[PDB]
RNA sequence: GUGGCCUAUCGAUCCUUUAGUCCCUCGGAAUUUGAGGCUAGAGGUGCCAGAAAAGUUACCACAGGGAUAACUGGCUUGUG
RNA sequence: GCCCUGAAAAUGGAUGGCGCUCAAGCGUGUUACCUAUACUCUACCGUCAGGGUUGAUAUGAUGCCCUGACGAGUAGGCAGG
RNA sequence: AAGCUCGUAUCAGUUUUAUGAGGUAAAGCGAAAACUUUAAAUAUGUAAGAAGUCCUUGUUUGAACGUGGACAUUUGAAUGAAGAGCUUUUAGUGGGCCAUUUUUGGUAAGCAGAACUGGCGAUGCGGGAUGAACCGAACGUAGAGUUAAGGUGCCGGAAUACACGCUCAUCAGACACCACAAAAGGUGUUAG
RNA sequence: GGAAUACUGCCAGCUGGGACUGAGGACUGCGACGUAAGUCAAGGAUGCUGGCAUAAUGGUUAUAUGCCGCCCGUCUUGAAACACGGACCAAGGAGUCUAACGUCUAUGCGAGUGUUUGGGUGUAAAACCCAUACGCGUAAUGAAAGUGAACGUAGGUUGGGGCCUCGCAAGAGGUGCACAAUCGACCGAUCCUGAUGUCUUCGGAUGGAUUUGAGUAAGAGCAUAGCUGUUGGGACCCGAAAG
């Protein structure tokens, strides 16, 4: 997955999410998939129900096979709705946005910003 | 040096006539000087099939499942290996994982400074 | 085309080598055709 | 994927009515098969011979099972000596009708075999030749 | 002892010819000449015929379509 | 690196205009601010899809209830009025 | 769509692994700058299995079609999704501009012919004072918030904000921009 | 030598100000604080108070103000415009009927199907009833004379929706419609082989080799109606130069 990232560079913002961030999005912005229909998490029961058969059975044993990658990665992955993020709150800084973030842009590896970045973002 | 009906076979000149110069087909005809090949060719989305008549040194074989023969070999070889234990076999292949955390020593290796001086 | 390796679709050259020398046999034909009118 | 009934037969409005609820309720296979049959059109419903069900019935162990027809049961005169079988369909020719009751069974409808056989128990599904037509 | 030797295209599905074990048909029925089919062969642009049977009209009538000429691309001036 | 010559006519005239010289000009850097039918959330209409439901006296069974995602349009095609 | 005929653990404008060809050379160094071995990704090709594999071993000791028998899921990389083909059958249309990427041929200059990617035509909305091709941008009806590209002296919503430098034009400059006039002239000014 | 603040980050830390929204309508769920009965900010707003009851809110309308909006229809894909039509009003004005074939859908009957050229009758161009014929179909193939579809349980294998048996359930087994692939059997035509008999040439027994047909291998058609496609008729309408 390296070589996906380096043809989409120009279009996209990645970089290596904290502990904390990954708990706000799932916590706030977490919408699950009863085999379709982006439900709403809300309780431990969906959760449970839907990845029972693989361990998960809770919101936290959600975020714990996210961060620490795990072998049933995939399916924990594939069962959450690709996140919907708002524009960010105080602005990008970046008078223009779309050059490297080493040139004074946005697109491109930040590699640790992308806390600052998507905590505003939510 | 028997080319036959079905066998797979590349191109390669030993002027620039045609460029196809290295595009991998399917024999289907053989004579005593010459040979023909299959291509599938993109003509908008769609691989349509163009035919071709090539010289004998201006041809050769491949080597494409070569891998795959010795690897599956070598699958039924630790399956039963398995089988005849108590294993965890995991016979897939899998991409390049991140290397993990090691400590280098500085006893023979104090780090040479350079500047772009530029030398 | 004789030499010309690949040549884009019986082999193909054979048949460039047999209308040569039919036309070529049809011109020394109408030879005689002439020398004998 | 044909869904509603394109006709204004009320009897057959009736039918789908009662066999929409079987396979909602039922999850017998018999029954979904059934409800797909009754949308065809008549041009894909052919009909099927006498002769054709009693050939059927001449296969092994199955002699003593109920065939159903869900377009018609014509007749055929090219045979002498028809079973004893049972047979629900749709419709019934007076020539099929007439020779089947002198052979000795019974004729009945759809409705009649979702009170007999209501899951679909020792049922058989025959269709009739459809490509033959050009 | 060298600074050359020769040349129309074209079909070849517009058709040349021939014979039959008891081959089939020819309108009411026979027989003999005759024709027509399908089964064989034997021939292939030599010998024909042509990619449409000629012009001119300024009174020239009807239905339609046409400009904008000096500005592609910063062009133009004094010395090949 | 900035600046001046480095040509080019003809009604009156154009960094859009007024105007501006430690700029309201040129290079660069740190921030704050303005604003699209774009992004986020919410309500209403419609389309599509997935579920539940004739059981009585309760009704519109082409119905009723729950949920989710979407909505540009010429030639042309289908459906309801 | 008319269309019901088959839904398979299969497909894909993607990556990775194996093998090819481009080989420029940066590899370096080859037994004497000739050698002939070698590093990454540079766009195109082929392949990566459950009608796939294993065992007895006929056909006239190698190879090809055999007989008969046996091996079901860590089932053979990643990512994403249950959506193509067969026949029946049918409405509209069928030869052109702009820009970008490579190649071929060019001349006073422009250029001419290719294949490929976007856009336009059928298309609104924000910005460039105005605008088919320029810069943003997923079009039902509304409320709040945040922003893209472009901007914050006045016209005009938004700092006559902060900080370091350079410039004086006898019609400066504030752009299609890294193009023609463009290579030179200047006792103008600055830094090397 | 001992500290501190800065900077980056984390808190399932505490506490103020402002703006928009209040969808839903008996109960059911997941929870929090409780000694417990119970309460709660936990599956969508309630409590207290005031004014007025009419042109006050709200609508329709005239004008003013701020910002916006190039004249309509048609015809050419580029200066994409230009060019052609439009003084205003009312009424008329353009994909219709028929004949022959075809796809699809509905209904009637079904190896059949079609009453209405005619006759009978009547409450009279209606409705009701009917005999004999004929079309299409139920059989093909050959240029034609002609010939004319069962070795078998109407066939062998490969899958194949469903059904029966065992199974706690997945699953296993048996049977298999329609349909597809392949090897067969039959019918016609072409090529051979050429008996029992013949009036001396008639006749074609038995067995083989390919190629071919919308062929057979337990029938599926006929009829009317509706939407439609092709062709002909003035054929969506007006507009012209002729013989």
């Amino acid at each position: 997955t390296l070589e996906l990232l380096k043809l989409i560079e120009p279009y996209v913002a990645y970089g290596y999410p904290s502990y904390s961030t990954i708990r706000q999005l799932v916590y706030k912005r977490g919408f699950g998939k009863i085999n379709k229909q982006r439900v709403p998490l809300s309780d431990n029961a969906i959760i449970e129900a839907n990845l029972g058969k693989y361990g998960i059975l809770s919101i936290d044993d959600l975020i714990h096979e996210i961060i620490t990658v795990g072998p049933h990665f995939k399916q924990a992955n594939n069962f959450l709705w690709p996140f919907k993020l708002s524009n960010p709150s105080g602005g990008w800084g970046v008078p223009r946005k779309f050059k490297h973030f080493i040139q004074g842009g946005s697109f491109g590896n930040r590699e640790e910003f992308i806390n600052k970045l998507v905590k505003s973002m939510n | 040096k028997v080319y036959k009906v079905g066998d797979i076979v590349d191109i390669k000149a030993n002027m620039p006539h045609k460029f196809y110069q290295g595009k991998t087909g399917v024999v289907y005809n053989v004579t005593k000087s010459s040979v023909g090949v299959i291509i599938n060719k993109m003509v908008g989305n769609r691989y349509l099939e163009k035919r071709l008549n090539l010289r004998v040194e201006h041809i050769k074989h491949s080597k494409c499942r070569q891998e795959f023969l010795e690897r599956v070999k070598a699958n039924a070889a630790k399956r039963a290996e398995a089988k005849a234990q108590g294993v965890a076999v995991q016979l897939k292949r899998q991409p390049a994982q991140p290397r993990e955390s090691r400590i280098v020593s500085t006893e023979g290796n104090v780090p040479q400074t350079l500047a772009p001086v530029p030398y | 085309l004789d030499d010309q390796w690949l040549v884009e679709v019986i082999d193909p050259r054979t048949l460039n080598r047999a209308e040569r020398k039919r036309l070529v046999k049809k011109n020394e034909k109408q030879q005689r055709r002439n020398m004998k009118n | 994927h044909r869904t509603a009934p394109k006709s204004d037969n009320v009897y057959l409005k009736l039918l789908v009515k009662l066999y929409t609820f079987l396979a909602r309720r039922t999850d017998a296979p018999f029954n979904k098969v059934v409800l797909k049959a009754l949308f065809l059109s008549k041009i894909n419903r052919p009909p099927v011979s006498v002769s054709r069900i009693a050939r059927a019935l001449k296969q092994e162990g199955a002699a003593n099972k109920t065939v159903v027809v869900v377009g018609t049961v014509t007749d055929d005169a090219r045979i002498f000596e028809f079973p004893k079988t049972t047979v629900a369909a749709l419709r019934f020719t007076a020539g099929a009708r007439a020779k089947i009751v002198k052979a000795g069974g019974e004729c009945i409808t759809l409705d009649q075999l979702a009170v007999r056989a209501p899951k679909g128990q020792n049922t058989l599904i025959l269709r009739g030749p459809r490509n033959s037509r050009e």
